[PDB]
């Protein structure tokens, strides 16, 4: 696939707890999406997997339905630890597979375990829709969080939240990472985060307006 | 201890909460029902003779 290269552009800040403020520069310190960071640009059209480096901030510009899900995972071989995930589009079901399922992963259209077999709902939710994801690992329970966009660049200028949407309390020693494509095209971002300490703005709602990154440049450092 | 009122603060699905700069709730969400309801507590002050 082609490797492409692009700067972060300040995107990537989420919510880091379930707590209503409003009007406070709360700052906090988790693992976040540095600001200005080398993102990549991979087109899908070729395959070995990414790394999963602390959390993996997934992007992705498609409308026509093509991605599905990711494969979440440490050796997908066989035999060996293989809990990984099988996150789909509403089955987030964390099988053993042993080998890799539907054939060679691209989700053709037309025994030794059997448990943690959680069941939820439709995971991900008219010219262009960006999807943004923020899939960390954590403190055993994987946190996966989706925010929706109105206008659609190469991760264009401008700030946005995060509104959590599950938080699987499941997942053990996740350090490679795949991707579903819909084949009967991709171009989808990867970025990977650091700990870091941000200031956060928040405003008479609940929303994240602006976020500082405090070990960027020296203006930040003094704004912090 | 406090009094409760209702809440003209919009909560987002996910949040519980509301917390102070002094680490005390400022308001709650009910576990039975799902309405926001304000924490203050009652009043004092000092005497003077
Ligand atoms: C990201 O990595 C590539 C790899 O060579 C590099 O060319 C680019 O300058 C990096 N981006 C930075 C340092 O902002
Ligand atoms: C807060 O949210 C309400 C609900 O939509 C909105 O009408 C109001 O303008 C918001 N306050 C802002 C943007 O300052």
């Amino acid at each position: 696939r082609t490797q492409s290269y692009t700067n972060s552009f300040t995107r990537g800040v989420y919510y880091p707890d379930k707590v209503f403020r409003s009007s406070v520069l709360h700052s906090t310190q988790d693992l976040f999406l540095p600001f200005f960071s080398n993102v990549t640009w991979f087109h899908a059209i070729h395959n070995p997997a990414l790394p999963f480096n602390d959390g993996v901030y997934f992007a992705s510009t498609e409308k026509s339905n093509i991605i599905r899900g990711w494969i979440f995972g440490t050796t997908l071989d066989s035999k060996t630890q293989s809990l990984l995930i099988v996150n789909n589009a509403t089955n987030v079901v964390i099988k053993v597979c042993e080998f890799q399922f539907c054939n060679d992963p691209f989700l053709d259209v037309y025994a030794n375990n059997c448990t943690f077999e959680y069941v939820s709902q439709p995971f991900l939710m008219k010219n262009l829709r960006e999807f943004v994801f923020k899939n960390i690992d954590g403190y055993f329970k994987i946190y996966s969080k989706h925010t929706p966009i109105n206008l659609e660049r190469d991760l264009p200028q401008g700030f946005s939240a995060l509104e959590p949407l599950v938080d699987l309390p499941i997942g053990i020693n996740i350090t490679r990472f795949q991707t579903l494509l819909a084949l009967h095209a991709a171009a989808y971002y990867v970025g990977y985060l650091q700990p870091r300490t941000f200031l956060l703005k928040y405003n008479e709602n609940g929303t994240i307006t602006d976020a500082v990154d405090c070990a960027l440049d020296p203006l930040s450092e003094t704004k912090c | 201890t406090g009094v409760l009122t209702e809440s003209n603060k919009k909560f987002l699905p996910f949040q519980q909460f509301g917390r102070d700069i002094a680490d005390t709730t400022d308001a709650v969400r009910d576990p039975q029902t799902l309405e926001i309801l304000d924490i203050t507590p009652c009043s004092f002050g000092g005497v003077s003779v």
